[PDB]
């Protein structure tokens, strides 16, 4: 029994252990009276505006269209509090729990943004914050994680299986089971149980609606397209939403291509995996053929996530968004570009939207059309990547 | 699912619970598991609760975690746990099997295919630890038509509209994770109530029976003789031997 549909058409679900079943239907029936509460919107934009920065701009870029028939804008997530869109939603799930009544928040990442991000609304509101992490993951983002402390926070690195966010993911779920009466979940993207597609979706959804206020005010129509970079769906779905009856706008969604999809080793389930069912929804997944989920390989660590937000495999399936998949090298070669262009050193996630935004004006240089990326994070915790991949090259 | 139909009327009979050992099949490997699954039965288990080994098992602890684990290192895969079952099923004709499903190995190769391969190795019950009721109808359908009792887990935050729900559709066994929670089991008709998640000595499987459950389910700590035992394998089925030994005559009582 829940007041929402938990199914996106065939994708979704509720699929946890019965113990968790309550901690879900709280959660759904907060989420519907705060969606109905003026207070609670006010709270949410109060620290939407005046704590994170929002509206965020909509920047026009100058440089990297010339020879072309394309105008590219970017919505500028990367300048929210935190450095990117993470920090909208975390913002009203942390007032959510505390309308639940809710002291403590649990919280996964894998590539530390929204850890980061979960640990700076917990200090900000008063919570106490846990935040579970792959070991793997504890190594290789050690600044995001000095930044999760520093923020009082309490990260727990996780070994258990293969001590990444799939593990850290189970083990929030094992102490929420046993804490849920003072504690909330704090889900990181449009994936999961319902009702997490569902409240990450609309506390995004203001990039999307903002992009339109925005584009309209500038260019006096839509654009042709919106682009965004899809890990687990937050970003994508957040700039997706306000569109979606808006049929003449087009909806790309770009899953990591990896090394390239022909080698198994990318982080592309919706295009390129199996429907399958785990961590709590019915979605297409990277898994053998036995059933075991495998995991997803991207240069950017925060493409991370093996599967993919219900929403987004229904916007695929009826046809509405099309999603497409971009390789190591050309996110690589989008990032440089809007360095060198624009002066805007993008997250290697969004690089990969990016790139594919690149890819449609350069391969139609006289089709005319406005595209909007969504430029989902600053890429400033990247540049030791893009640093030591360039000088391997003897770049 | 007639199998713990024709169990739990002997056990009746008997004026006795059951008592019934859990382990992950291929722990520590294949040979070994199926060496530990005759002494349980050996021993005195009543039935069998067996796991299949999975990449993520987020409703299990610490200790078959590492069960898991070990399977896994051992490269059992769910074929070779079918095979495994049919080999127990036909080493013991009347003991009633029941699994330990995560959804996903359910669902990789069919629902319907699956339970038409338990019902085929001759498995009685699945659990699907990661299906709760409000998803259950399409494993519930598929379970039934293939004769498989769908075992439904009663949770300690469970209210009156859970109960009325699990005792609708269970069939075989409830999973009890008090004692007014049996007498309104019992009340509605579910299927009789093993108690699980703290059965670790003789004293609680007594207690499960005097609670009014049919009998009790013990994981970690069968378990947990394996680990303790990994080296000396005739150790390992020695220590199994007098724990079920004990466990069982406790639920005489
Ligand atoms: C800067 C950036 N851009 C895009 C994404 C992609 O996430 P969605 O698809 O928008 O939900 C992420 C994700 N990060 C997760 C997983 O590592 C995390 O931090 O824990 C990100 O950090
Ligand atoms: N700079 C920054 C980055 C992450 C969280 C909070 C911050 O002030
Ligand atoms: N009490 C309860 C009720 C419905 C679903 C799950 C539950 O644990
Ligand atoms: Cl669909
Ligand atoms: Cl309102
Ligand atoms: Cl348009
Ligand atoms: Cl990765
Ligand atoms: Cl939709
Ligand atoms: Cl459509
Ligand atoms: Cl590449
Ligand atoms: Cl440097
Ligand atoms: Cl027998
Ligand atoms: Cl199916
Ligand atoms: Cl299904
Ligand atoms: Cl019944
Ligand atoms: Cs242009
Ligand atoms: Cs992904």
């Amino acid at each position: 029994t829940t007041l929402l549909n938990p199914y996106f058409g065939e994708f979704g679900g509720m699929y946890v252990p019965q113990i968790l079943m309550p901690a879900l239907n709280q959660l759904e029936e907060a989420f519907v009276s705060a969606q109905k509460d003026p207070e609670f919107q006010a709270q949410f934009a109060d620290l939407l505006k005046n704590y994170a920065g929002r509206p965020t701009a909509l920047t026009k870029c100058q440089n990297i269209t010339a020879g072309t028939r394309t105008t590219l804008y970017l919505k500028r997530e990367d300048l929210l509090h935190g450095g990117a869109h993470k920090t909208n939603q975390v913002l009203g799930q942390a007032l959510l729990a505390k309308r639940m009544g809710k002291s403590e928040i649990i919280a996964e990442t894998g590539a530390g943004q929204h850890g980061v991000a979960s640990a700076l609304a917990s200090a900000l509101l008063g919570l106490k914050c846990r935040i579970y992490m792959g070991a793997k993951d504890v190594e290789r983002q050690s600044p995001n994680v000095f930044r999760m402390r520093l923020m009082g926070a309490e990260v727990i690195p996780v070994h258990s299986g293969s001590a990444t966010l799939k593990d850290a993911c189970n083990e929030a779920l094992r102490d929420w089971s046993g804490s849920y009466e003072t504690a909330h979940y704090m889900l990181g993207t449009a994936a999961g149980p319902h009702p997490y597609p569902t409240i990450v979706r609309e506390f995004q959804r203001m990039i999307g609606e903002e992009t339109k206020a925005q584009i309209l005010d500038k260019e006096g129509r839509l654009p042709d397209a919106v682009i965004a970079c899809v890990g687990g769906g937050s970003n994508a779905i957040g700039m997706f939403a306000d569109f979606i009856n808006d049929t003449s706008v087009g909806l790309i969604g770009v899953e990591p291509g990896g090394h390239g999809i022909e080698t198994g080793e990318h982080g592309a389930p919706l295009k390129h995996g199996r429907v399958g069912i785990y961590f709590g929804m019915k979605a297409p997944m990277m898994q053998t053929a036995d059933g075991q989920i495998e995991e997803s390989y991207s240069i950017s660590a925060g493409l991370d996530f093996p599967s993919v937000g219900p929403q987004h495999a229904y916007l695929n399936s009826i046809g509405r968004a099309d999603y497409v998949s971009i390789t190591d090298d050309e996110a690589l070669e989008a990032f440089k570009t809007l360095c060198r262009h624009e002066g805007i050193i993008p997250a290697l996630e969004s690089s990969h939207a990016l790139a594919h935004a690149l890819k449609m004006m350069r391969e139609q240089p006289e089709k005319e059309q406005l595209l909007v990326v969504n430029l989902a994070g600053r890429g400033d915790k990247d540049i030791f990547t893009v640093h030591d991949i360039l000088k391997a090259r003897g770049e | 699912m007639e199998r713990y139909e024709n169990l739990f009327a002997q056990l009746n009979d008997r004026r006795e619970g059951a008592f019934v050992p859990f382990v992950t099949l291929g722990d520590p490997g294949i040979e070994q598991s199926l060496k530990i699954i005759d002494t349980l039965i050996d021993a005195g288990a009543d039935a069998l609760e067996l796991g299949v080994p999975f990449s993520d098992p987020l409703a299990d602890g610490p200790t078959i975690q590492n069960a898991n684990l070990r399977a896994f290192a051992a490269g059992v895969t769910p074929a070779q746990c079918f095979e495994m079952l049919a080999l127990i099923r036909e080493k013991h004709p009347t003991i009633p099997i029941g699994l330990l499903m995560y959804a996903n190995l359910v669902f990789n190769n069919g629902i319907d295919a699956f339970y038409a391969r338990c019902e085929q190795v001759g498995v009685d019950s699945v659990l699907v630890a990661d299906v709760p009721v409000e998803e259950s109808a399409p494993f519930r359908q598929a379970a039934l038509r293939h004769n498989i009792a769908p075992i439904f887990i009663c949770p300690p935050n469970a209210d009156d509209d859970l109960l009325r729900q699990v005792a609708s559709y269970g069939r075989g066994y409830t999973y009890l994770l008090l004692h007014h929670l049996i007498e309104k089991l019992k009340e509605y008709h579910a299927a009789p109530a093993l108690q699980g998640f703290g059965i670790s000595s003789p004293e609680q499987v007594s207690a499960a029976v005097r609670a009014g459950a049919a009998g009790a389910i013990s994981g970690s700590a069968i378990v947990k003789i394996i680990e303790k035992n990994l080296a000396s394998p005739k150790q390992m089925l020695a220590e199994l031997r007098s724990f079920v030994s004990a466990m069982k005559a406790a639920s005489r009582a």
